[PDB]
């Protein structure tokens, strides 16, 4: 049995401007088996408002599934994306950099 | 080699539960049934994936029921058999989409066991006409008064099933056209030259395999049980 | 431009809560029409793409037929795994299977697949030829030999040439002003001091479609590879495809640094130098 | 448009 | 939507090429079958086409497919007595590979062989005043009705092959159990 850990990037899909409508994005690609619970934050709440893409798969056999919301990004809010996967001991948390 | 059916004939009475069982080419995982009746293409009956059955027809009556328990032999089940199941039952197995088919199972309902009847066979003797005009000499064989229409006709020359010079009728012939429930007559012909037939030592066998009654069924009446049974009528040859 | 149609589909088994999960997905490219989960309530094939709503109630009704059947044949596929591999039916195992075809500009037929994964590890695919199978284990070369003798490979040849990319002229009619497009990337570099000394360079490309991307860093035209930070390709959830790639770079050597974007809608590569 | 016959492994 | 047509009867020549001519439900099926069924049971598969192919050949078979019109169809060679029987075209029908069927057409192969027509009576060889009548050698071409009294048996014509000396004949039987009966008028041949 093949196991694989996830990589997660939390990512606007617009260039940040504090105040102006986007959406959030926590992707989770690379990863086997298919279970995954995956939550994003604001300030360490769970966002209630949370879709995600229908379970696909690339050419190495691994998942990958887009998480996302709409949210107005300020100054001071503080956003993450929590993953747990059988190959984690424990959730990992991501915080949300503008930048990457 | 094939795909396998038991038994190759049934004849229960109407009303009556009867079982047939398919055995599919070794680890053919998809079986199918159909239903045949003379003149027409089979009709899908139900579709067997291993154990799963996953599709199934609506020309299915409650009464049909069809099993594979263990994804090998399936078995099909009617209850109380009512005269519109004569049929022929067909089971076929593929590994993915080529299909192959068994000898099916030829049912007949009928109302009541005494309407069977096995065979009456006689041969015939050719025509001096025939020996004059042609030099050769043809045998008719005939068996009448048989119920149902499950016959196989050979014939058997010094011991040996001959493979040419035979004819037999394609179809057996009702003795009342008109009606369902009618017993039947089949003719066949053997044709030899007429120095074969005129040699007294050789030996002419018409061979009717009836497929009737089993051992299991029952039977109240005084003549024999219409049984599974070869009836044969013979002739030797003549120098007249 | 060439496209493709892609399939996949998932069975995931749990012991002691039922039957096993389906999902399945179509794409054409990178864009999803259609969707099936057996732990929906519809029990559907259900658009996914606003121009898949346009077929007829034939096409919902068939489509969600073959994919029930592919569901339950998934199902069986679980089964004679974990006879094959002698595994407890006690685990959860996933079986993974993907088909599909491509074609060219003119709409011929250019490549076919039809390939599976158990337990997130090839299993078995038909071969580019059509004609025969790539087995990845003593499990897959029994499925091999068996399918060699039920022709598969054959008559799955003959639903790759015909049915599918007969689907696929049709989404690429019917999905024209989405599916023949190409959005190019938009470019842009970013300087992030990390020490006095050193910044990290960030070579960007956002708002593309087709997915596929090329990011490379050179330092005096040499490729840098083994020191670039290189993220997976990424959706943006509109419909187009974010990336970056990062080298770290001595505080002074900027201009010696060059950043090749390769992608389907720029009529030639891209060349960025930290100008700004 | 879906295939019509998934083979068995 | 609607079935596998097939003709239900088809006349042939010893030697003459046999087509027949199928049209099935679904452009998207992706092979094609030809069964075939002699006296008994026993449905053979004879032949098959997948559907990205125009032609197959098979000895003295051909099948010819067009996928956007939905037509099949069987085309034998050399056609042999040998090869009469029942012929269906079968089509998978939805997300199995279960079949639906034709009708089934009768393939009928008449001998080319020069008719010498005569009526002759055979005698039970159990020492009986029982007869039969023969019909035989009388012309493929021959409408032998059944026609009659309900009293009077008439077979239909079938073909018999005397391999040894290449003479293949038609023939048909009558009986009955009638005081009245001669085999003189027994025969009713309506040939064109």
């Amino acid at each position: 049995m093949i196991q694989r850990t996830p990589k997660i990037q939390v990512y606007s899909r617009h260039p940040a401007e504090n105040g102006k409508s986007n959406f959030l994005n926590c992707y989770v690609s690379g990863f086997h088996p298919s279970d995954i619970e995956v939550d994003l934050l604001k300030n360490g709440e769970r966002i209630e408002k949370v879709e995600h893409s229908d379970l696909s798969f690339s050419k190495d056999w691994s998942f990958y599934l887009l998480y996302y919301t709409e949210f107005t990004p300020t100054e001071k809010d503080e956003y993450a994306c929590r993953v747990n996967h059988v190959t984690l001991s424990q959730p990992k948390i991501v915080k949300w950099d503008r930048d990457m | 080699t094939g795909v396998s059916q038991d038994p190759r004939h049934k004849i229960t009475k109407r009303g009556q539960n009867v079982t047939f069982r398919c055995d599919p080419i070794s680890e053919h995982n998809r079986l199918y049934w159909y239903r045949q009746t003379l003149g027409q293409g089979p009709e899908f009956l139900t579709y067997f994936q291993n154990e799963a059955q996953l599709e199934k027809s609506r020309l299915l009556s409650d009464r049909f029921s069809a099993e594979r328990p263990k994804g090998s032999f399936s078995t099909l089940e009617i209850q109380r058999t009512e005269q519109g199941d004569s049929a022929m039952y067909l089971c076929a197995s593929s590994l993915h989409h080529e299909q192959y088919f068994g000898p099916g199972t030829r049912l007949t309902v009928t109302e009541d066991l005494k309407n069977v009847f096995p065979p009456e066979v006689a041969v015939f003797e050719p025509s001096e006409a025939e020996i004059s005009h042609t030099q050769k000499a043809t045998l008719v064989c005939l068996a009448t008064g048989f119920y149902p229409d499950h016959v196989e006709l050979s014939w058997w020359v010094n011991g040996k099933e001959v493979h040419s010079g035979v004819c037999t009728d394609p179809q057996p012939l009702k003795e009342q056209p008109a009606l369902n429930d009618s017993r039947y007559a089949l003719s066949s012909r053997l044709r030899v030259s007429a120095t074969f037939w005129q040699d007294p030592r050789n030996h002419f066998r018409c061979q009717v395999q009836f497929y009737g009654l089993s051992e299991n069924d029952e039977w109240t009446q005084d003549r024999a049980k219409p049984v599974t049974q070869i009836v044969s009528a013979e002739a030797w040859g003549r120098a007249d | 431009g060439s496209h493709s149609m892609r399939y996949f589909s998932t069975s995931v088994s749990r012991p002691g809560r039922g039957e096993p999960r389906f999902i399945a997905v179509g794409y054409v490219d990178d864009t999803q029409f259609v969707r099936f989960d057996s732990d929906a309530a519809s029990q559907r094939m259900e658009p996914r793409a606003p121009w898949i709503e346009q077929e007829g109630p034939e096409y919902w009704d068939e489509e969600t037929g073959k994919v029930k059947a592919h569901s339950q044949t998934d199902r069986e596929n679980l089964r004679i795994a974990l006879r094959y591999y002698n595994q407890s039916e006690a685990g959860s195992h996933t079986l993974q299977m993907m088909f599909g075809c491509d074609v060219g500009s003119d709409g011929r037929f250019l490549r076919g697949y039809h390939q599976y994964a158990y337990d997130g590890k090839d299993y078995i695919a038909l071969k580019e030829d059509l004609r025969s199978w790539t087995a990845a284990d003593m499990a897959a070369q029994i499925t091999k030999r068996k399918w060699e003798a039920a022709h598969v490979a054959e008559q799955q040849r003959a639903y790759l040439e015909g049915t599918c990319v007969d689907g696929l002229r049709r989404y690429l009619e019917n999905g024209k002003e989405t599916l023949q497009r190409t959005d190019p990337p938009k470019t842009h570099m970013t300087h992030h001091p990390i020490s006095d000394h050193e910044a990290t360079l960030r070579c960007w490309a956002l708002g593309f479609y087709p997915a596929e991307i090329t990011l490379t860093w050179q330092r005096d035209g040499e490729d840098q590879t083994q020191d670039t930070e290189l993220v997976e390709t990424r959706p943006a959830g509109d419909g187009t495809f974010q990336k970056w790639a990062a080298v770290v770079v001595p505080s002074g050597e900027e201009q010696r640094y060059t950043c090749h974007v390769q992608h389907e809608g720029l009529p030639k590569p891209l060349t960025l130098r930290w100008e700004p | 448009l879906w295939m019509r016959l998934l083979p068995l492994l | 939507g609607e079935d596998v047509e097939q003709s239900l009867f088809l006349s042939v020549r010893e030697g003459d090429s046999s087509v027949i001519n199928c049209t099935y439900t679904d452009s998207s099926s992706t092979y094609l079958y030809w069964y075939k069924q002699e006296p008994g049971a026993g449905l053979q598969l004879l032949t098959y086409i997948f559907s990205n192919m125009d032609m197959k050949q098979d000895q003295r078979l051909t099948v010819l497919l067009n996928k956007k019109d939905k037509h099949l169809s069987l085309r034998i060679a050399d056609t042999q007595t040998g090869d009469s029987a029942i012929y269906f075209c079968a089509e998978p029908s939805g997300n199995t590979g279960k079949l639906i069927f034709g009708q089934g057409t009768t393939l009928q192969v008449k001998p080319i062989q020069n008719p010498d027509p005569a009526v002759y009576q055979l005698r039970d060889s159990k020492s009986s005043d029982k007869s039969v009548c023969l019909f035989t050698d009388f012309d493929s071409q021959t409408n032998v009705s059944q026609s009659k009294d309900s009293d009077v048996y008439i077979t239909d014509k079938c073909v018999l092959d005397m391999r040894s000396m290449d003479f293949k004949s038609n023939s048909a039987v009558a009986w009955s159990n009638k005081s009245d009966f001669a085999c003189a008028n027994a025969f009713n041949n309506s040939i064109i």
